[PDB]
């Protein structure tokens, strides 16, 4: 099917009508998404099939057709862009200065932007257009607002 | 049975809408991939 680089919606017809369960990034022949979007299930691209290749529930990431390819990192200083792909709506870029998730195992960038659950997997980009992580695994803070980690995998 | 549909190119867009704050939070990540606030 379509193997062109870019951002894609992850759809399903199992529920009422056609429902968007998430989003992903096709790069260097590999499809990258968050684990909670597909639960590791196989995907269809037109008449072709994409099989999972690597996945990890704790990182909440999965790659199809090959190993994880995305290796850019947030520089810790600059604004970034969430290329949000909401259900039933056109892809749109939102610029923001990330906050920080402080963990016992190090610091991670975080974006304080709230979109429907089906937007999970939308890429976060640097000024060179490189994908520095995926949106959709986060927390609800004291205010009640939503903050997503900038989740990035490892390129072997 | 899930399927994928192209939604666009991945590019930085000049003069995009600028919003969102930058909170600094202490968080924990459990074995199930769920983040929680550490207080
Ligand atoms: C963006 N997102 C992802 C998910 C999750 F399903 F947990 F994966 N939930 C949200 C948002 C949806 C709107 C309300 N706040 C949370």
């Amino acid at each position: 099917g379509e193997t062109t680089d870019g951002v894609y919606r992850v759809m399903t017809r199992r529920l009422l009508g056609s429902t968007q369960v998430g989003v992903g990034v096709m790069q260097e022949g590999v499809f990258h998404t968050m684990w909670h979007v597909t639960k590791g299930a196989a995907l269809r691209s037109g008449e072709g099939r994409l099989d999972p290749y690597w996945g990890d529930v704790k990182q909440d990431l999965v790659s199809y057709c090959g190993p994880w390819k995305l290796d850019a990192a947030w520089d810790g200083l600059s604004e970034v862009q969430l290329l949000a792909v909401p259900p039933g709506e056109r892809a749109k870029n939102i610029q923001t200065l990330p906050g920080i998730f402080k963990t016992k195992d190090g610091d991670i960038g975080a974006v304080a932007l709230d979109y429907p659950a089906g937007t999970s997997g939308s890429p976060i980009l640097d000024k060179c257009g490189r994908v520095i992580g995926l949106y959709g695994n986060g927390v609800v803070i004291k205010n009640g607002s939503y903050v997503s980690a900038i989740t990035q995998g490892k390129r072997e | 049975d899930m399927y994928i549909e192209r939604a666009g190119d991945i590019t930085w867009e000049k003069d995009a809408e600028v919003t969102g704050n930058s909170p600094r939070l202490d968080v924990a990540l459990d074995e199930s991939g769920d983040f929680s606030l550490v207080e």
